[PDB]
């Protein structure tokens, strides 16, 4: 599980690179907070189980 | 022992106060002064 | 204005008479001692470990 | 820094009068300098209604 | 944002448009908050990636480390690494949370309500609400006391922390019996600051360290209680400037005390900073070398009680002031120095000249010897030794470092008090902007001073 | 030296009430201001 | 305060008090100290604490008396940790001697008119004799200065310059005293002591001593002047 | 106003009709700087040699043992002391506090004393008329280097004997020891500070320099120009268009400074934040940090170390190394 | 050092603890971008 | 040319554009900066 | 007799910084 855990830790730094540039982006556009909300739930809830699969996985190997 | 000396140096004394005439002057320098302000401004708590 | 005469003279007979002076007097003789081979190398000077003015233990 | 060293190991140019009266000088135009400023600063009119105090002045 | 136009702070004291913008005020505050957090998971990450167990932490330039293993977490009898895993635990763990709260800032500084006075009344202070400001420092106080607490049960019943008093060479010991006499806890803040003495840096045992934790949750606790259910006293409205600006200047003040007494901390203290984590302090490596050179003259035969130095005043033992043996030399100034590896080799009337002859064991001889090699002294660029060394070797303490930042941390925010709390007594008299050009004070008073 | 201490402790003492219950007698309101 | 008092306190008890240079004080023995069994003992724990300092000083009219100084030096004057060997015989003759320990510690005191009297009080290798009640006897005094002492001008035996080099056209015999007569010659002192209590129990005595050194030499520029020192002895037999 | 004589004393107090403006900042100051001054006078004058360095050897600093003004010092107290505190009541007699450098002990806290309540008077008597309270903070520069040089450097190294002697030879002796054992030279906080110093003294003499030329024609010959301005005019009597079109000339177009404020926050930001960075460099070489050590780092091809200008001035500081304290050393790392 | 799975991404690690400094001068970038509004 | 040395340098520049970039992005999207 | 000159001459000073901080000339305004 070694690879699983790296991999799925390399997905977890490429979507927080994704929330990084672009939770700035939708706060401070005009109206697009709105209009985004879905998108930067999914990018959060995403972010989340990563990270918590990331613990799973180092408790297991 | 050929003299007589305060021999406070370095202990944990409170304020430097070996005797109690210390301390009692401390306080009562410290309450007359506050005697005055309390009896010419206004303290209450 | 390297020295107060009147204070080297009593220090000479005086083997207890110390002030800043004269420490600042020792610091500088150990700077040319110890400066003096490599800062001017003209002067080719070889001195011995054993003249150059030195403290104790240092 | 070696040529500073240098003077002080062999010349003693810190007892000298003359480095003391240059010494005097410089430590008293950067007081000067710095009270001037500070005093001119903190005396200022208000000349504006801005906390930036630095825009109000032709 | 904002403009220089509309509120009359340049670019340059930006965030001081701020001060009536309670939700930026917020958003600003949990943003800086997170980065803390983010420096603390990052930097720990970074030192646990550059950390070999082999080598003695102090040795290796590691400032994080040292905190959580004085802790506990993973270290043996004395001061040995076992598992490096706690320590990549806490630095994920500090990072992702740094994550959570960066967003938060983010967010309550971007598109969170600018004012929340309206919205959301239970956080929508005034600078001037004395009941909801001391509700606040209520609510935080007993924050803090939580944590003391929290770090008082670290130290009773979770494994307890690493004890360098412990015999033999320190180890991870459970705190039982704290100090709870109120005459012991604070005799040390009334302590003298001096020599022998060291106001609170003079803490020595575990016990009085989480006894005086404990008196200071539960008080912090009370406090907080008490600030929540209380309004200031009609003495404390008139003593004190009640605006936002007179708040900071009194935390910048007592947070430059702080950071003083935690410079002095670093550099003295060797109960809450062991030497086997932080290295020797100063006087620990005098007081080394001074016992090391006294341990190999007297293997080379000699006596060192009745050797004579060259001032006639004694080369390695000598009287302190008071009248308690003390090593010879120059140590003499650190004679009130106390280490684990010393102690033993103390009687009743100071430094026991028996003992100093046949009770020495092996391993104080050992960490003499390390603690004179790795004495805190320095250069910028990391060469170890006197000002006068070869460039040869890589290591400045870790106190050392330390000490220098926090001091002068201490010193800025100190310039911090000057700065906020005389401009907060201006903006409130209304001297801020200038004189009045029309009623200058000093036109209205008698000539000649 | 005795009476030396506490001569200077009377002193140091009510020199710091002095300047303590002075900054608390109204100061912030000594402002021409 | 007797040996078992002193032992049951701490250091941190007794650290900053003043205790430390105090010897410890025979307190159950018993005065007749003709009492004490005869034999050959390891005498340890010597330990010695002057009560008083007195310097000799001649006036116009030639009546060389001691005059009382003020000590400056603080707590720095007791010696203790000796060890050596003493010899009771029936008749109550004495054959003390002190071997080892912090046997000597430099002093100063202050003369009235302001004169700094530094000197090494010492009992190194005093090989005493007499009867039980008083024993007299000679001791070692170390030169105060050691021979690698720098003056303030450098000059000193061993390490030094033998030389004042502040003047270069100055290095003759007007100042021998003070260039490279640098005598670190070792002098004698005088010591008695009487025992004045005994414990046979446990071993130990106590009593007065009175010794008369020289005081510094600063290695040979003044004259010594004589020192008197009277106080207080201990020490425990085998 | 109150009848209260407790009232009528505050008011006397915070009076700004006084000669010289006491304060509550004052009531502290007055009898510390009162004390010090006195224990400095007749210390200088006539006081006994001090054991500054604990071996037993004395050290003449008073005018009545054979100084004058500029070897005269009061000594700093004595290496056995340490960090302890010392009284007068500690000393078994005042001959005693004198030798073991007392005094020094005393002034330095009666004297750290006053010029923190100095400082807090200047915002003092700012407040009282109605100013900005900014002079203070000025005036913590001078304040931070005298707590380094005679409270922090002590506290670092672990004892009095070590701050910086209330004399002019003892500070040449400071500055000297203080090289050798810290490499002041090379550390880029002293570098920051003389950096600061000189331009301290080139702003001042630019800045002076543009406000006399700059100076309008008030007054004519045969008189100084001085009379021209009054104390209370009330106006520029300088052209600063003129000054500023002059500095912009000099050395290139556009070089700013077109404000007096901005000029004059210049003017008192430049030399303050160069003696705090100095101030900071002193009390972390106090904690042993020290300036750059680039001893032996060129070598050549080979291995052999090729010396730099470095290399002169440690063999320099060698020199004032083994010689700074001859007796006082019995081991060969001074770590001290 | 890192345990033997985060090995590989060990100079992310060696990177990351720069970024507070980066922040300073991201909000001096920002601050230009406004022309210093 | 270490791979770590590679990776070193792909991840500061990463971290470093990050700022900038959403900076311009802001920018010419019209978001108030 | 040095240090009674070194005396005189600090207290010359001395002196002389009194009278110019008690008794200097007014500042005259305008
Ligand atoms: C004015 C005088 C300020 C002196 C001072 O305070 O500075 C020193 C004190 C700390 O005091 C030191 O405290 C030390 C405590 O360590 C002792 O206790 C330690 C406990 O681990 C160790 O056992 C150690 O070995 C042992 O020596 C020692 O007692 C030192 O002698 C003593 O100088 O700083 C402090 O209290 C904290 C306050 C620092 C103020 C800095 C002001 C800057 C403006
Ligand atoms: C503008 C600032 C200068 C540019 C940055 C230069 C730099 O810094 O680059 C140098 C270092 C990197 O150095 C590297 O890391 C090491 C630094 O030594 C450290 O590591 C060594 C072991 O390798 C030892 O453990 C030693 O004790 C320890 O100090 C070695 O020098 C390596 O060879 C070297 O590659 O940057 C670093 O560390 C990162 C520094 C980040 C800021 C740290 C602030 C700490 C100081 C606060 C104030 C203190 C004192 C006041 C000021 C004076
Ligand atoms: C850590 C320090 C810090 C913090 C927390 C703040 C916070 C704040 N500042 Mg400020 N500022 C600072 C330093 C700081 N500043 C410094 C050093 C200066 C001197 C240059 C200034 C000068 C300044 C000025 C002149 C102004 C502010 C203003 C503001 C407020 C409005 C921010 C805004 O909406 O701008 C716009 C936001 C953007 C352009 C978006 C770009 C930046 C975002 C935050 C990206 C962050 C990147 C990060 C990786 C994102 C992580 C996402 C997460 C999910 C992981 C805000 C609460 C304004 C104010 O007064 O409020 C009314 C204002 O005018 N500041
Ligand atoms: C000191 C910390 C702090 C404080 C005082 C607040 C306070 C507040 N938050 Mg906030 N928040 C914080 C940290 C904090 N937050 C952090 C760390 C995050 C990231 C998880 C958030 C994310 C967050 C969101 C998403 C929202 C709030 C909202 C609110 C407001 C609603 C009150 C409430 O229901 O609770 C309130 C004034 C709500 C709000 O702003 O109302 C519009 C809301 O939507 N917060
Ligand atoms: C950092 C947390 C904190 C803060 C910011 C405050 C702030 C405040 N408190 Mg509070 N308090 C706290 C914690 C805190 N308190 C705790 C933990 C308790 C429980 C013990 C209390 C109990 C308390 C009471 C009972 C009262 C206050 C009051 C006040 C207000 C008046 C302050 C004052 O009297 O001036 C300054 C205080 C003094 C000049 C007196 C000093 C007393 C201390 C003990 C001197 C100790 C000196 C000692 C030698 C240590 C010196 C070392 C030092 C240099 C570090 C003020 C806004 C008063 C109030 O307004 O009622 C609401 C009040 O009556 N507090
Ligand atoms: C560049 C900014 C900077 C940086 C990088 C640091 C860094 C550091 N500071 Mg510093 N500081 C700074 C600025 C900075 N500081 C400033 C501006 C000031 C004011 C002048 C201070 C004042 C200051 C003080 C007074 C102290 C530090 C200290 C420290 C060190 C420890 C940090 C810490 O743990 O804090 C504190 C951590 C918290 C507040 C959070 C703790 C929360 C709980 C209680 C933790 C408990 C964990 C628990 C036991 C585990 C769970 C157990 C459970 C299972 C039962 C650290 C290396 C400390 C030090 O080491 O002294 C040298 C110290 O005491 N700093
Ligand atoms: C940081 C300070 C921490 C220590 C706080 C208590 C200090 C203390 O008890 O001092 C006690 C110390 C030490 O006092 C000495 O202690 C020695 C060892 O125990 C001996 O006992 C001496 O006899 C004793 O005098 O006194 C001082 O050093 C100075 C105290 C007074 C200073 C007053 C300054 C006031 C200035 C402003 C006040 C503003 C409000
Ligand atoms: O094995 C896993 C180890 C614990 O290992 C053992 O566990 C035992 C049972 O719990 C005991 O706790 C023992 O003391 C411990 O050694 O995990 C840890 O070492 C804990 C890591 C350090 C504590 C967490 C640090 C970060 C916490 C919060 C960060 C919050 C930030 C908010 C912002
Ligand atoms: C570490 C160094 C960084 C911080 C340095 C602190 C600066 C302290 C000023 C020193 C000058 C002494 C008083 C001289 C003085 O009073 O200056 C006068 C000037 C006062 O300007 P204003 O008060 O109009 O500035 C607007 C705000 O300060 C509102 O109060 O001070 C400043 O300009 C501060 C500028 C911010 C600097 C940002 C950094
Ligand atoms: C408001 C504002 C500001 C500020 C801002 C900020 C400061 C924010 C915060 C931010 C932050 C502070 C954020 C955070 C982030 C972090 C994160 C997002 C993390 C992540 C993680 C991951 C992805 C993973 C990792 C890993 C692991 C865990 C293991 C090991 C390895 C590694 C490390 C890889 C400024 C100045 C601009 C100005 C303007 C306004
Ligand atoms: C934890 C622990 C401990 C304990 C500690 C403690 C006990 C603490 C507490 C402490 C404290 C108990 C503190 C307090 C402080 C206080 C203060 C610092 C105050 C100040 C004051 C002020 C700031 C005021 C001012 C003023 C006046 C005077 C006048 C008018 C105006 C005003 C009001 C402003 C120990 C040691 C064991 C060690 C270990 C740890
Ligand atoms: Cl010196
Ligand atoms: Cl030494
Ligand atoms: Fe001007
Ligand atoms: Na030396």
């Amino acid at each position: 599980m070694t690879s699983i855990l790296q991999i799925a830790l390399l997905g977890l730094v490429l979507v927080s690179f994704a929330l990084v540039v672009g939770v700035p982006v939708v706060f401070a556009s005009p109206n697009g907070w709105t209009e985004n909300k879905g998108v930067v739930f999914s990018g959060l809830s995403v972010w989340f189980l990563l990270v918590f699969a990331v613990g799973v996985f180092n408790s297991f190997a | 022992l050929v003299d007589d000396r305060m021999n406070g140096d370095g202990t944990g004394l409170p304020f430097g106060v070996n005797d109690g005439i210390l301390g009692w002057v401390i306080a009562g320098t410290l309450g007359t002064i506050w005697a005055i302000y309390f009896v010419s401004q206004k303290d209450l708590g | 204005a390297y020295d107060f005469v009147s204070q080297e003279i009593r220090a000479a007979e005086d083997p207890e008479f110390e002030t800043f002076y004269t420490k600042n007097i020792l610091l500088n003789e150990g700077i040319r001692a110890w400066m003096a081979a490599q800062d001017q190398p003209h002067e080719k000077l070889t001195l011995p470990e054993e003249v150059l003015p030195r403290g104790n233990a240092l | 820094f070696r040529f500073i060293l240098f003077f002080q190991g062999f010349h003693n140019w810190t007892l000298n009068p003359f480095h003391m009266m240059g010494v005097a000088g410089v430590l008293g135009a950067a007081l000067l300098c710095a009270i001037h400023g500070a005093t001119v600063e903190n005396t200022l009119f208000e000349d504006g209604d801005g906390a930036n105090t630095f825009r109000a002045f032709n | 944002g904002r403009d220089q136009e509309t509120t009359g702070f340049a670019w340059w004291a930006g965030n001081a448009r701020l001060i009536n913008l309670s939700g930026k005020l917020l958003g600003a505050h949990v943003a800086h908050a997170g980065l803390i957090v983010f420096w603390a998971g990052a930097m720990n990450l970074f030192e646990v990636s550059h950390f070999v167990p082999e080598k003695p932490m102090y040795e290796q330039g590691l400032i994080l480390l040292p905190h959580i293993a004085t802790l506990g977490y993973g270290v043996g009898p004395g001061g040995e690494v076992l598992d490096t895993f706690p320590y990549f635990v806490s630095g994920v763990l500090h990072l992702i949370s740094s994550a959570v709260l960066g967003f938060g800032g983010v967010y309550h500084s971007l598109i969170g309500p600018e004012t929340l006075e309206e919205s959301y009344p239970f956080f929508g202070y005034v600078w001037k609400d004395k009941n909801k400001m001391t509700n606040i420092l209520g609510y935080h106080l007993i924050i803090l006391g939580c944590g003391a607490w929290l770090l008082v049960l670290k130290a009773l019943y979770f494994g307890g922390v690493y004890d360098t008093w412990a015999p033999g060479g320190g180890d991870v010991r459970i705190i039982s019996n704290p100090t709870t006499n109120a005459a012991i806890i604070f005799g040390y803040i009334v302590k003298s600051p001096f020599g022998g003495d060291g106001w609170i840096v003079s803490v020595d045992n575990l016990e009085d360290i989480i006894g005086g934790h404990i008196w200071i949750g539960t008080l912090c606790i009370l406090g907080g209680i008490w600030h929540i259910y209380t309004t200031p006293w009609p003495w404390a409205r008139r003593a004190f400037v009640w605006s936002g600006e007179a708040y900071l200047s009194y935390s910048l003040a007592a947070v430059s005390l702080m950071g003083f007494t935690a410079c002095c901390f670093a550099w003295f203290n060797n109960t809450a900073y062991p030497s086997e984590f932080y290295g020797p302090t100063g006087p620990e490596a005098s007081q080394a070398q001074a016992f090391t050179f006294l341990v190999r003259d007297q293997r080379l035969g000699a006596n060192v009680a009745s050797a004579q130095g060259p001032t006639g005043l004694g080369k390695y033992l000598m009287r302190s002031p008071t009248g308690e043996i003390i090593f010879g030399g120059e140590t003499m100034r650190f004679w009130d120095f106390r280490g684990p590896w010393v102690e033993p080799l103390r009687g009743p009337s100071g430094l026991d000249l028996v003992k100093l002859k046949n009770d020495i064991q092996p391993w104080q001889e050992r960490r003499a010897a390390e603690y004179m090699t790795h004495a805190p002294l320095g250069s910028l660029n990391s060469v170890g030794g006197v000002a006068t060394e070869i460039n040869a070797v890589n290591f400045v303490s870790p106190r050392s470092w330390l000490a220098t930042s926090h001091f002068c941390l201490g010193f800025f925010f100190f310039v911090g008090h000057l700065w906020h709390a005389g401009r907060a007594r201006a903006a409130a008299a209304g001297f801020e902007k200038g004189i009045d050009r029309v009623d200058e004070p000093v036109l209205s008073m008698r000539p000649l001073d | 030296m005795l009476t030396l201490k506490i001569f200077v402790y009377t002193v140091v003492t009510f020199f710091v009430g002095l300047f303590i219950f002075g900054f608390l007698s109204n100061d912030p309101s000594r402002n021409p201001g | 305060l007797t040996y078992d008092e002193l032992q049951g306190l701490t250091y941190l008890q007794v650290k900053g008090t003043g205790i430390a240079n105090t010897c410890p004080v025979v307190e159950q023995g018993t005065s007749n100290v003709r009492e004490l069994k005869p034999g050959d003992y390891k005498l340890e724990k010597f330990c010695m604490e002057p009560t008083s300092f007195t310097v000799k000083e001649e006036d116009a009219k030639g009546r060389e008396e001691f005059v009382k100084t003020k000590l400056l030096t603080r707590l720095t004057y007791g010696l203790d940790g000796m060890n050596g060997s003493m010899k009771i015989n029936n008749d109550g003759s004495v054959e003390f001697r002190e071997d080892e320990g912090l046997d000597y510690a430099a002093t100063t005191v202050k003369l009235p008119g302001g004169e700094y009297v530094p000197f090494l009080f010492t009992i190194k290798e005093f090989d005493g004799k007499g009867t039980l009640d008083s024993f007299s006897g000679d001791f070692l005094v170390p030169s105060y200065r050691g021979s690698t002492f720098l003056d303030p001008k450098g000059r000193g035996g061993a390490t030094g310059y033998d030389n004042a080099i502040a003047l270069p056209a100055k290095a003759d015999a007007d100042e021998i005293q003070r260039l490279n007569n640098k005598s670190y010659t070792p002098g004698k002192g005088s010591a008695v002591f009487s025992v004045a209590k005994v414990d046979t129990e446990t071993g130990e005595i106590a009593g007065v001593f009175e010794s008369i050194q020289p005081s510094d030499t600063e290695m040979g520029a003044h004259p010594a002047k004589d020192i008197k020192i009277t106080g207080l002895w201990y020490g425990q037999l085998t | 106003e109150n009848t209260s004589l407790w009232a009528r004393f505050c008011e006397w107090i915070t009076s700004t009709e006084n000669r010289l403006y006491i304060g509550w900042f004052g009531v502290i100051m007055i009898p510390t700087l009162l004390t010090a001054i006195s224990v400095y006078i007749i210390a200088f004058i006539a006081a006994p040699p001090v054991d500054i360095d604990g071996i037993r050897e004395p050290v003449s600093g008073s005018l009545l043992y054979g100084n004058n003004i500029i070897t005269g010092a009061v000594v700093p107290t004595s290496n056995a002391i340490g960090l302890h505190f010392y009284p007068i009541w500690e000393a078994a007699s005042l001959d005693e506090w004198l030798y073991n450098g007392g005094p020094y002990q005393l002034v330095v806290c009666h004297f750290f004393l006053g010029v923190c309540c100095y400082m807090g008077r200047e915002w003092e008597l700012s407040y009282r008329l109605g100013m900005r309270p900014w002079i203070a903070v000025a005036y913590s520069a001078p304040v931070a280097a005298a707590t380094a040089v005679f409270i922090i450097y002590p506290i670092g190294q672990g004892s009095f004997s070590d701050g910086m002697p209330l004399g002019i030879s003892g500070t040449f002796n400071f500055m000297i020891v203080f090289q050798a054992e810290h490499n002041i030279l090379m550390h880029p906080f002293h570098m920051f500070g003389v950096a600061g110093v000189f331009g301290g003294s080139l702003f001042s003499a630019m800045h002076g320099s543009l406000v006399t030329s700059s100076l309008i024609r008030e007054t004519t010959e045969n008189e100084s120009a001085n009379a021209g301005y009054k104390f209370g005019q009330e106006e520029e009597t300088y052209n600063i268009v003129a000054a500023h079109g002059y500095f912009g000339r000099l050395i290139f177009q556009y070089a700013s400074f077109n404000n007096s404020r901005s000029l004059h926050f210049f003017l008192a930001v430049w030399p303050v934040v160069c003696i705090w960075l100095t101030a900071l460099g002193i009390s972390t070489m106090a904690f042993n940090l020290n300036g750059f050590n680039f001893n032996q780092s060129v070598v050549d091809s080979n291995g052999r170390v090729l010396n730099t200008w470095a290399d002169i001035i440690n063999r320099a500081n060698l020199g004032m190394e083994v010689m700074h304290e001859r007796n006082a050393h019995n081991f060969p790392l001074d770590l001290a | 050092k890192l345990p033997e799975a985060y090995a590989p991404f060990s100079p992310i690690v060696d990177v990351l603890p720069i970024i507070p400094v980066l922040f300073i001068l991201l909000a001096f970038v920002w601050q230009a971008s406004v022309s210093f509004r | 040319m270490s791979l770590t040395l590679i990776l070193q340098l792909v991840a500061l520049f990463a971290v470093v554009a990050a700022g900038p970039l959403v900076v311009v992005l802001l920018s010419v999207r019209g978001g108030n900066l | 007799m040095e240090a009674l000159v070194y005396t005189f001459l600090l207290i010359g000073t001395l002196g002389i910084i009194f009278f110019s901080i008690f008794f200097r000339e007014p500042p005259r305004i305008a």
